[PDB]
């Protein structure tokens, strides 16, 4: 149900649609490596929707997590979750700038 | 080591070669293994250390090993390094206790 509205717009307008966003938090709680269960159903249902038989290019999905080496190995292939970045703790200049913005 | 690598690449019947480097503790074995591997050029190289099977459960370890071995059967050339073999099979000399399932899987693999 999270992709319905954006999809409707893509069908209506075309390539002139308005961007949609989907924020996922704690990606390491359900999406664990499928081995050889309810988890597999979840992983497959997401896989078939992120990039499936029907093209859909008016979306952008961000994901946030605390353990990056536990997501299944097929969810990190060029095309689905492409760019991976790291957030460090603030340094001294970061603290000064944070103080500047907050105060 | 170079000789063995060369044989494993260009041959016809030798399709599975193992090795076992043993010596006194602290002798610097893992570095030597990695060095022998790095000067081969094989497309696929992967490593299993206790540092990655850290804090997991036993069943998880078996599953992980299974997946690694499965991934090792889908490319023309491969290399594979394994460390300790008495630390993966948690060994404590009094009693003596250890875990049997992991050992049996490794012996079959
Ligand atoms: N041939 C070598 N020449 C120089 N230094 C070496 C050589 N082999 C290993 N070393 C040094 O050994 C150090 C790392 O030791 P290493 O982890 O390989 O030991 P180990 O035998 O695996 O130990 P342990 O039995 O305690 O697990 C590095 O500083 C590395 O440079």
């Amino acid at each position: 149900n999270l992709f319905k509205d954006a999809e409707a717009e893509y069908r209506a307008k075309g390539e002139e649609s308005s961007l949609h966003i989907i924020i996922f938090d704690e990606l390491d709680s359900v999406f664990k490596q499928r081995g050889s269960g309810v988890g597999d159903n979840v992983v497959n249902q997401l896989l078939a929707k992120m990039d499936g038989v029907d093209q859909l290019n008016n979306i952008l999905v961000i994901g946030m997590t605390n353990r990056k080496d536990l997501i299944d190995s097929a969810l990190l292939r060029p095309g689905r979750f492409e760019v991976q970045v790291e957030i460090h703790l603030p340094d001294e200049k970061g603290r000064l700038q944070i103080f500047d913005i907050q105060t | 080591g170079a000789r063995y690598v060369r044989q494993v690449r260009e041959s016809d019947k030798s399709r599975l070669v193992s090795l076992l480097i043993h010596g006194p503790a602290g002798s610097g074995k893992t570095a030597l293994a990695a060095e022998i591997a790095l000067k081969s050029g094989f497309p696929f190289i992967r490593l299993i250390s206790p540092n990655e099977l850290s804090g997991m459960s036993e069943s998880a370890k078996i599953a992980y090993i299974d997946n690694t071995f499965r991934d090792a059967y889908k490319s023309p050339l491969n290399i594979l390094v394994i460390d300790s073999l008495e630390t993966l099979v948690d060994w404590v000399p009094i009693g003596p206790r250890f875990s049997n399932n992991i050992l049996q899987m490794l012996k079959v693999a």
